[PDB]
C-alpha cells in the first residue's frame, strides 16, 4: 500500500527499460530486503532477482538492481527484451507472502524487419506534421487526391485544390515552393486521435490503381511520477512550447467517467474545495509556470493535466502535459491545528512544523491574497524585516525550536479571518496552512487603553490575569523588528492579578509598543498591547 | 431493560444491570427486582427519584435503578427481572426480563486458513 | 470492508465494518463486522530466548483490543479540555504474541574472552536494529 | 539452526545439531553455542572453515559447525542456541533458538479463543 512506481511501461525488442519503485524512508525499509518478481499463474510468484545479491538465472547478464537510502528509491534495469517477458510485475519489500508490494505490468512489441517500404513523421498532438508524396510531372495537370481507407477502400473525400472532408474542418493548407519541381506537403495543426493512420496518397493519377504506403504515429504523453505524503506540498511545472505562449492555460484532475474537471484557469476559476491552499505564478520569457498545492488528503491522488486552450478547458485539439500523484499517508510530518480561534482584541499563536535536518534555515510568514490567480506577501521573516501596516502587532519567535517555530499576532480584528502559510528556506518544503476564525467573546488579560506619559514624571501600568494562569509565568517586553526581548522593571504583585511596570524617565528612547505575557517557558500563550506616548 | 458493558465481562467481578421507565404522567412509581421468581431484599439495590423531562408540550416523567450480581450467576444462566407499578397501567405491573442469549447474532461465518495459502495485504 | 475499527499490533488482530442499507423495507438493515487473526506457530510465551516452549494457547478479549488511550481534546464551552478515552490501561504488562515491524528487540549473553567474561548484546530482529 | 534427524531419536545415544550461516561477503566469522544460557567450552564442538560458494550474482562465503549432546536432554526439555558473529550484522552477533516442541515436532497444537465478538467495541 505505501508503495509506488509506473503502472504500465513499454518498449520494443533489443532495447532497455527502466524502473523505479518508492518507499517511505524509515529505517526499517531502508536495511529490509527489495525483490523484484513475476506474478505468475499457479499461484506463486517467483523473484527474479534481489537486493541481498541473488541474481536468477533466466536474468544472467541482463540485470542489476541499486538501491536508493536517501532518495527512498530502488531502480531495476532489464536489457535485450523479448516477447516471453510480456507479463504482470511486483515491486516490494520484505516477504512476498505479505503485500507490501505494487503491481506493474509490461508490454514489449515486435519491431519491423525486412520491412522498409515505410516513411513515418514523429509527433505529439497539437504540433505540426508534413506527409510528403511523389509529384509527378507527367501527371502535370491532375489533381493531387488523398484518400482514407477505411478497411481496404481508399474513399474520395479529400480533393486537392479546396475541397477538405467534413470531418477534417477548417485546418488544412498547402505550400506551393515547388511548382515545376516535385515539391508539395501537407501540413496540419491541432493533430486529434481520430486523424491517425496510412492515408492513400498520391498526386496525379494513371488509371490503373496505383498505391504508395506514409503513415503518422501521434503520441499521448506520459506522466511523470510524485510522491508526496500527507499534510505536505506539491508542486508542478508545465512546460508547454512558446507556440502557445499566449493561450489561456488550465489545469485539471482525469476522473473515473471520462471527466476532466477544473481546477485551476488562467480566465479565474477555482474548485470550491481549493479556496487558501493554492497559487499559479506569472509566467516567464519561454511560457512555463509554476503551480502549488498545499496540505494535501487522502483523495488527490490520481493522474493531473496542464494545456493551454481559448476557453480554459480540457477539448480535443490542445497540447498537454501529464502527472500522476500518490499521497503517502504513512507520513512523519507531525498534526497540527487546522483551525484556530480568537475574540476581537484578543491574540493568537501558531505551531509551524518543519524538518530537524534543515534547522539552519530562513522562515517566512505568508497571507494568501486570492484575489488573482494568488499570491503570498510576505508579513515578517526570520532576518527582521515586518510589513508596514501590522507594526506593533506581529512578531515570530524561535522557540521551542528542534521542529517548530511560533509566531504571535494580536490586536485582532474581525477582518483577520483567513488562511495563512508559513514557509522554510531549504530543500524539502512542506507548506503548512492554518485558518484564524473571530468568535466573540472577551479578552483575558486586561490593560488599559492607550497610555500616555507625564513630562517630568513616573508612569506605572497595570495588567491583570484570571485564575488559571495562576501557574504560568509572567513577562513584559518592548516590541521591535528583531521580536521582542524580556524586561527584568517588572514585579508581579498580586498572587492572582496586576503584573505591572513602571519606566524610571521619560525621555523619547523608548516610546513604542509594549506587550504583557504568558508563556509555560518554551510554549507560548495570550497577550495584549498598549502604545505609550510622550506629551 | 439493558444488558451489562462486555469490559465488565471480561474481568469476573460483579456485573451491572440498568432499569429505566419513562413517558409516565404522575410521579409516582414503585421499582422492584426479582431473580428467576424470588423477590430479592430492597437494600440490595439503588433507585433514584423521579424526574421530569424536557419534552413537546406534554409532560412526562423518568425513573432508574440498578442491581449488581455476580458473574458466576450471570454465565450459570440465571435471569433476572425488573418490575414497575404504576397507576394509568391497567393491571398494575410490567415485568421485562433479562439474562445471556438475548441480543444473540444470528449469522456466524468462520474460515480457517492453512499453512502453504498465506496471502496477507497490508 | 470499509471503515478501520481496530489494526492492533501487539497481538496483530485486524476488525473493519461497515453499513450497507437496503431501500426497500426501512426498519431492517445490516451491520457487518470483520476479524482477522494470524497465529504465529512459532513463537514464544515470553520473547527471550530460554523462556518456555511455544506458545499453544492464544486468547483474544474485544474490550483489550478496542482499548485506545491516547489522550485526546474536546471543547465545551470556549475550552480546550484534555480528556483520557478508557478505563483500562493502568501502566509493559501487556504480553504480546508477535513482533512488531518498527520496534528492535535485543537480548543480553554472557560470553568468555579468555580471562574474565563479557556482557555481549545480541539482536533478535536484525532488520530493525540498525543504529542510525 | 536444523533439528536432529529422525533415525538418531530411536538409538537414544546422542544427537547432532547443525548450525549453517550463508550468504556473507567477508570471509570472516565466530561461532559460539550454548546450553540453556551458559556458554559451552570450545572443545565441546567441531567448527570447519569459510569457503566460496557456487555464484549466482555476487560472491558470498558459508560455513558450518555441529555438536553433540545426551539424548536424555533433548527429551527433559532443556533448549541450544547457536551464536555467529560477523561484520555486516547490527550490533555484530544474532542468535537462534531450538527444542524438542520447535522443529520436528509430529504434534501441533493451537487453541484460539475469541471471547466477546458481539460486544460494543470502542
Ligand atoms: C521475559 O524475559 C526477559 C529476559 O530475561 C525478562 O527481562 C529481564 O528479566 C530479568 C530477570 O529478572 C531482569 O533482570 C535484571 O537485570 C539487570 C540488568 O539489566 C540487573 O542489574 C538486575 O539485578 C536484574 O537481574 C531485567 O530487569 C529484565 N529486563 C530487561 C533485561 O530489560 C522479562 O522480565 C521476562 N518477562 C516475564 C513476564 O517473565
Ligand atoms: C536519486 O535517484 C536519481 C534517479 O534519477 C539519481 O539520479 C542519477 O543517478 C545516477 C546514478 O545511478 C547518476 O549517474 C546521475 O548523475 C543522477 N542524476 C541524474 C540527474 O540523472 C540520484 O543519484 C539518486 N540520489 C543520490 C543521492 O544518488
Ligand atoms: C548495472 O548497473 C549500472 C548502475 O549501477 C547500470 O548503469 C548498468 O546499466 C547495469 N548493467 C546492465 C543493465 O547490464
Amino acid at each position: 500500500s505505501p508503495i509506488f512506481g509506473p503502472e504500465e511501461v513499454n518498449s520494443v525488442e533489443g532495447n532497455s527499460v527502466s524502473i523505479t519503485c518508492y518507499y517511505p524512508p524509515t529505517s526499517v525499509n531502508r536495511h529490509t530486503r527489495k525483490y523484484w518478481c513475476r506474478q505468475g499463474a499457479r499461484g506463486g510468484c517467483i523473484t527474479l532477482i534481489s537486493s541481498e545479491g541473488y541474481v536468477s538465472s533466466k536474468y544472467a547478464g541482463r540485470a542489476n538492481l541499486t538501491n536508493f537510502p536517501e532518495n527512498g528509491t530502488f531502480v531495476v534495469n532489464i536489457a535485450q527484451l523479448s516477447q516471453d517477458d510480456s507479463g504482470r510485475y511486483k515491486c516490494g519489500l520484505g516477504i512476498n507472502s505479505r503485500g507490501l508490494s505494487f503491481d506493474v505490468s509490461l508490454e514489449v512489441s515486435q519491431g519491423p524487419g525486412l520491412l522498409n517500404d515505410t516513411k513515418v513523421y514523429t509527433v505529439d498532438l497539437g504540433r505540426t506534421v508534413t506527409i510528403n508524396c511523389p509529384f509527378k510531372t507527367e501527371n502535370a495537370q491532375k489533381r493531387k487526391s488523398l484518400y482514407k481507407q477505411i478497411g481496404l477502400y481508399p474513399v474520395l473525400v479529400i480533393d486537392s485544390s479546396g475541397y477538405v472532408n467534413p470531418n477534417y474542418t477548417g485546418r488544412i493548407r498547402l505550400d506551393i515552393q515547388g511548382t515545376g519541381q516535385l515539391l508539395f506537403s501537407v501540413v496540419i495543426n491541432q493533430l486529434r486521435l481520430s486523424d491517425a493512420g496510412q492515408y492513400l496518397c498520391q498526386a496525379g493519377d494513371d488509371s490503373n490503381s496505383n498505391k504508395k504506403n506514409a503513415d503518422l504515429q501521434v503520441l499521448k504523453p506520459e506522466p511523470e511520477l510524485v510522491y508526496e505524503d500527507l499534510r505536505g506540498s506539491v508542486t508542478f511545472h508545465c512546460a508547454l512550447g512558446p507556440e502557445v505562449a499566449n493561450v489561456a492555460k488550465f489545469l485539471c484532475r482525469q476522473s473515473s467517467g471520462e471527466n476532466c474537471d477544473v481546477v485551476v484557469n488562467t480566465l479565474g476559476k477555482r474548485a470550491p474545495a481549493f479556496e487558501g491552499r493554492i497559487l499559479l505564478n506569472p509566467q516567464d520569457k519561454d511560457g512555463s509556470f509554476s503551480v502549488v498545492i498545499t496540505g494535501l488528503r487522502k483523495e488527490d491522488a490520481g493522474r493531473y493535466l496542464c494545456g493551454a486552450h481559448s476557453d480554459g478547458q480540457l477539448q480535443e485539439g490542445s497540447p498537454i502535459q501529464a502527472w500522476q500523484l500518490f499521497v503517502n499517508e504513512e507520513s512523519t510530518i507531525p498534526r497540527s491545528p487546522t483551525v484556530v480561534k480568537g475574540v476581537a482584541g484578543g491574540s493568537v499563536a501558531v505551531l509551524c512544523p518543519y524538518n530537524r535536518k534543515e534547522s539552519k534555515s530562513i522562515k517566512y510568514w505568508c497571507l494568501w491574497e486570492g484575489a488573482q490567480n494568488g499570491r503570498c506577501p510576505l508579513l515578517v521573516d526570520s532576518e527582521g524585516w515586518v510589513k508596514a501596516q501590522y507594526e506593533g502587532r506581529l512578531s515570530l519567535l524561535e522557540e521551542p525550536g528542534n521542529g517548530t517555530f511560533t509566531v504571535i499576532l494580536n490586536q485582532l480584528t474581525s477582518r483577520d479571518a483567513g488562511f495563512y502559510w508559513c514557509l522554510t528556506n531549504g530543500d524539502t518544503l512542506w507548506r503548512t496552512t492554518v485558518e484564524i476564525k473571530i468568535i466573540e467573546g472577551e479578552p483575558n488579560l486586561k490593560v488599559p487603553g492607550n497610555v500616555t506619559a507625564v513630562l517630568g514624571e513616573t508612569l506605572k501600568v497595570p495588567c491583570h490575569f484570571p485564575c488559571k494562569f495562576s501557574s504560568y509565568e509572567k513577562y513584559w517586553c518592548k516590541w521591535n523588528n528583531t521580536g521582542c526581548q524580556a524586561l527584568p522593571f517588572v514585579n508581579c504583585d498580586e498572587n492572582s492579578r496586576l503584573v505591572s511596570l513602571t519606566l524610571n524617565l521619560v525621555t523619547r528612547a523608548d516610546e513604542g509598543w509594549y506587550w504583557c505575557g504568558v508563556k509555560q517557558g518554551h510554549f507560548y500563550g495570550e497577550t495584549a498591547a498598549v502604545y505609550v506616548a510622550v506629551e | 431493560l439493558l444488558p451489562p458493558p462486555s469490559e465488565e465481562l471480561a474481568l469476573n467481578e460483579l456485573v451491572t444491570l440498568t432499569c429505566l421507565a419513562r413517558g409516565f404522567s404522575p410521579k409516582d412509581v414503585l421499582v422492584r427486582w426479582l431473580q428467576g421468581s424470588q423477590e430479592l431484599p430492597r437494600e440490595k439495590y439503588l433507585t433514584w427519584a423521579s424526574r421530569q423531562e424536557p419534552s413537546q408540550g406534554t409532560t412526562t416523567y423518568a425513573v432508574t435503578s440498578i442491581l449488581r450480581v455476580a458473574a458466576e450467576d450471570w454465565k450459570k444462566g440465571e435471569t433476572f427481572s425488573c418490575m414497575v407499578g404504576h397507576e394509568a397501567l391497567p393491571l398494575a405491573f410490567t415485568q421485562k426480563t433479562i439474562d445471556r442469549l438475548a441480543g444473540k447474532p444470528t449469522h456466524i461465518n468462520v474460515s480457517v486458513v492453512m499453512a502453504e495459502a498465506d496471502g496477507t495485504c497490508y | 470492508e470499509r471503515i478501520v475499527l481496530v489494526d492492533n499490533k501487539c497481538k496483530c488482530a485486524r476488525i473493519t465494518s461497515r453499513i450497507i442499507r437496503s431501500s426497500e423495507d426501512p426498519n431492517e438493515d445490516i451491520v457487518e463486522r470483520n476479524i482477522r487473526i494470524i497465529v504465529p506457530l512459532n513463537n514464544r510465551e515470553n520473547i527471550s530466548d530460554p523462556t518456555s516452549p511455544l506458545r499453544t494457547r492464544f486468547v483474544y478479549h474485544l474490550s483489550d483490543l478496542c482499548k485506545k488511550c491516547d489522550p485526546t481534546e474536546v471543547e465545551l464551552d470556549n475550552q480546550i479540555v484534555t480528556a483520557t478515552q478508557s478505563n483500562i490501561c493502568d501502566e509493559a504488562t501487556e504480553t504480546c504474541y508477535t513482533y512488531d515491524r518498527n520496534k528492535c528487540y535485543t537480548a543480553v549473553v554472557p560470553l568468555v574472552y579468555g580471562g574474565e567474561t563479557k556482557m555481549v548484546e545480541t539482536a533478535l530482529t536484525p532488520d530493525a536494529c540498525y543504529p542510525d
